[PDB]
């Protein structure tokens, strides 16, 4: 299925997914297509922030949704 | 009319109390005057000197915590001279905190900006006597953060490198190089109510808004992300982190000033700078604020 990330630098990112996917799964995807270190990631639904051993389905994220991505670079 | 407090003066975890009323008080009249904490935590006073008829000064028997409120509580049943008597208590608040400007902390390292500004983050909480009290907070740390509004330059360069030393040697923080305020705070064990896992709000401010009572300490891991102007409650905040994702600074406030602190540099800057904060950079996507700390 497809879910859709959209990011605070006004970017949306396409990922093809299965509702089994693991959040580290997803983060690791994001890190494949935009070079952004998993632990540098926040993915946030619904208000929530998505915990990295839970999967997608946890969340009833289902095809088409939308999630957002907040950046926290190190400093 | 009845008894009222017409001045309080605190001229240290032991200080000295000044109350004065409107008229003359009935010495009798007032035997447990108490300060009270946040969460009600009475403290008792030692004897009552008698300035005037109508002024007294008085000590707190124990320890204050720092950077904490009190309020002082004079129960009902005070009586003036002139024979009139409180039917309510009468009551007073003040501010542990220094009044004094804070202190740049140097990126002695050249990485160290996450530490520094976490460090001064955790020298404004109402948390930092529990800090200085954890066994599982390097010592260098507690060293640095019990005085730092004392210590020699000298002293505060070396008291801060042992404890940046003593932080990279944790697991939370990284051994070298850049990192987040979170990682620190994490190795001070300090409790943070991430507003995420808010049972009764889905966004950052509101989870704050509605968190139980006498929380102080906020991660805001929740959407969207908030700028000055949306922290909730800005009588009771005090200081705040702020990233321009690949920099930290702190926001620190005392005696009502606002300051900024870069590393090394201390400035005193206005209400309106900080209405002017982003909420996060829009340039790399980089949440600005993580951490609020309220008093
Ligand atoms: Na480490």
């Amino acid at each position: 299925m497809q879910i859709f990330v959209k990011t605070l630098t006004g970017k949306t990112i396409t990922l093809e997914v299965e509702p089994s996917d693991t959040i580290e799964n997803v983060k690791a995807k994001i890190q494949d297509k935009e070079g952004i270190p998993p632990d540098q990631q926040r993915l946030i639904f619904a208000g929530k922030q998505l915990e990295d051993g839970r999967t997608l389905s946890d969340y009833n994220i289902q095809k088409e949704s939308t999630l957002h991505l907040v950046l926290r670079l190190r400093g | 009319g009845p008894p009222a407090v017409v001045a309080t003066r605190v001229p240290l975890r032991r200080p000295t109390i000044e109350l004065e009323f409107d008229r003359a008080i009935e010495p009798g009249s007032v035997p447990h005057i108490v300060l009270r904490a946040d969460d009600g935590t009475s403290v008792a006073v030692g004897p009552l000197s008698w300035l005037s008829d109508r002024r007294i000064a008085f000590a707190p028997r124990k320890p204050l915590k720092s950077n904490s409120r009190y309020e002082i509580m004079v129960p009902a049943g005070i009586r003036s001279t002139t024979g009139e008597r409180s039917t309510h208590p009468l009551t007073s608040s003040f501010d542990t905190a220094p009044v004094t400007p804070p202190r740049g902390l140097p990126n002695l390292d050249g990485a160290s900006c996450f530490i520094n500004t976490a460090l001064q983050l955790a020298v404004h909480s109402s948390a930092l006597d529990d800090i200085l009290s954890n066994e599982a907070v390097p010592p260098a740390v507690r060293t640095l953060l019990e005085d730092y509004d004392a210590a020699s330059a000298d002293a505060l360069d070396a008291q801060l490198a042992a404890a940046v030393a003593a932080l990279r040697a944790t697991p939370e923080v990284p051994d070298s190089g850049p990192g987040q305020t979170l990682e620190v705070m994490q190795a001070l064990r300090m409790p943070l109510y991430d507003t995420s896992s808010a049972n009764n709000a889905k966004n950052n401010a509101d989870a704050i808004r509605h968190a139980p009572p006498n929380t102080k300490a906020f991660f805001l891991n929740s959407y969207p992300p908030l700028s000055y102007a949306d922290l909730p409650n800005h009588d009771r905040l005090v200081a705040f982190d702020y990233s321009t994702g690949g920099h930290y600074v702190a926001y620190v406030k005392r005696d009502g000033i606002w300051y900024r602190i870069d590393d090394a540099q201390v400035s005193a800057v206005n209400e309106q700078d900080l209405l002017a904060l982003p909420a996060f950079n829009p340039a790399n996507g980089s949440v600005s604020i993580e951490i609020a700390i309220y008093r």
